[PDB]
């Protein structure tokens, strides 16, 4: 599902 | 897009009872599922995410469960302040989508309305219309019958009703009924009356006035 | 204590562009968050519109709107923006801005902090400010030791009208009713309060009415006839 490290954009 | 469907559409339960709200996804969203609570006049508030993780500080009575296509929000013991619409939202892929909501109403004991009537103001009459207002205050359940009579003639089709959202503390409703007449019609009749039937009234209650009387 | 606040017109003509601004305080737009727009339709359905990253041009949009929506930001003003073109009555809704949720070093596209909502109506009809009339207390509105009084806010367009009493000092016992749409196509609502009947000669009651789409503000002191 959708998730990201805080310093990265979504895919 | 993935479509989220919620059931039931509405729930009405007494304080202390367990509310079980269901959310179904049209394809699996694994654990990427959140729940929100929306109270009247407010934005939604995030309650649960990752299907079962509570937002910080959330009361423990709220719990989420499920996986894949089937999810549940439980409120283990309802409180009056829990009146709200609850929504699910997936975040498995784009676009994000929400369920259609489940409205949770609180039962309480029957409470009869207090009834009040207001003639049109002189300022409004200056302009050719008359609005007569009947107020039913702080009652439960929501269902009520308001009948307008003008010189004992039952009115139909010339009133509109509005009802507040359930009160977050006392779980009651209030209701207005507004009768609209032309000024010319208003000045041709004497007795204006609103008659109220409600579960909390042993027999109907009428509030009335005579046009002119202060 | 990040706070978000929407602003912009409340009435947009069909085929024109709906523009809204979100002003953020308590945090910078130029931060490691996506900033979102969501709308809520009159029937209470919620729809995600799109987002924009605080630290790059990255945007995601709902494909059902991608051809007519644009989200942008102005980090010198700490604002972000929504533009929705070619609008129709189906775009009438409450529009919310929001910041997505992060916990520790992980973020998810769910909404933590929301604005208050901007009510936007798409219609060819003109704005019209309300007339405010007293619902004056009298023996006809006194039951036992309690009196009811109020204000009738009639004949306005579009929504909303807000009402307070005594500049917000009077909240207990107040009921501001949802508006009704009249046969004329104009809205009407009333706001009432119950108080001790003995207070009618010893307290002043003023209803404060605001209709922002017409720039109409009214304070009406309601007294026995
Ligand atoms: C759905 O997402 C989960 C990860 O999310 C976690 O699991 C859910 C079921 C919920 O409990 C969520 O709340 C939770 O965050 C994926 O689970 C992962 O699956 C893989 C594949 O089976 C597991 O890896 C295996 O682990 C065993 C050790 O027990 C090894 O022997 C194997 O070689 C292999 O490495 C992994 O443990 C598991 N992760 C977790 C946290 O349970 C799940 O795959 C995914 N579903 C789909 C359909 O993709």
């Amino acid at each position: 599902g959708l998730k990201r490290d805080k310093t990265k954009e979504y895919n | 897009e993935i479509v989220m469907t919620q059931s039931p559409v509405t729930l009405s339960l007494s304080p202390g009872e367990r509310a079980t709200l269901s959310c179904r996804a049209s394809q699996s969203v694994n654990a990427s599922l959140a729940w929100y609570q929306q109270k009247p006049g407010q934005a939604p508030r995030l309650l649960i995410y990752d299907a079962s993780t509570r937002a910080t500080g959330l009361p423990d009575r709220f719990s989420g469960s499920g996986s894949g296509t089937e999810f549940t929000l439980s409120i283990s013991s309802l409180e009056p302040e829990d009146f709200a619409v609850y929504y699910c939202q997936h975040y498995f892929n784009w676009p994000l989508t929400f369920g259609g909501g489940t409205k949770v109403e609180i039962k309480r004991t029957v409470a009869a309305p207090s009834v009040f009537i207001f003639p049109p103001s002189d300022e409004q009459l200056k302009s050719g219309t008359a609005s007569v207002v009947c107020l039913l205050n702080n009652f439960y359940p929501r269902e009520a019958k308001v009948q307008w009579k003008v010189d004992n003639a039952l009115q139909s089709g010339n009133s509109q009703e509005s009802v507040t959202e359930q009160d977050s503390k006392d779980s009651t409703y209030s209701l207005s009924s507004t009768l609209t007449l032309s000024k010319a019609d208003y000045e041709k009749h004497k007795v204006y009356a609103c008659e109220v039937t409600h579960q909390g009234l042993s027999s109907p209650v009428t509030k009335s006035f005579n046009r002119g009387e202060c | 204590q990040v706070q978000l606040q929407e602003s912009g017109p409340g009435l947009v003509k069909p085929s024109e562009t709906l523009s809204l601004t979100c002003a953020v305080s308590g945090g910078s737009i130029s931060d490691y968050y996506y900033w979102n727009w969501i709308r809520q339709f009159p029937g209470k359905g919620l729809e995600w519109i799109g987002n924009i990253y605080g630290k790059s041009a990255s945007t995601y949009y709902n494909p059902s709107l991608k051809s007519r929506v644009s989200i942008s930001k102005d980090t010198s003003k700490n604002q972000f923006f929504l533009k929705l073109s070619s609008v129709t009555a189906a775009d009438t809704a409450v529009y919310y801005c929001a910041r997505e949720y992060c916990i520790g070093s992980t973020c998810y596209p769910i909404l933590d902090s929301w604005g208050q909502g901007a009510v936007v109506t798409v219609s060819s009809a003109s704005t019209k400010g309300p007339s405010v009339f007293p619902l004056a207390p009298s023996s006809k509105s006194t039951s036992g030791g309690t009196a009811a009084l109020g204000c009738l806010v009639k004949d306005y367009f579009p929504e909303p009208v807000t009402v307070s009493w005594n500049s917000g000092a009077l909240t207990s016992g107040v009921h501001t009713f949802p508006a009704v749409l009249q046969s004329s196509g104009l809205y009407s609502l009333s706001s009432v309060v119950t108080v001790p009947s003995s207070s009618l000669g010893t307290q002043t009651y003023i209803c404060n009415v605001n209709h922002k789409p017409s720039n109409t503000k009214v304070d009406k002191r309601v007294e026995p006839k």
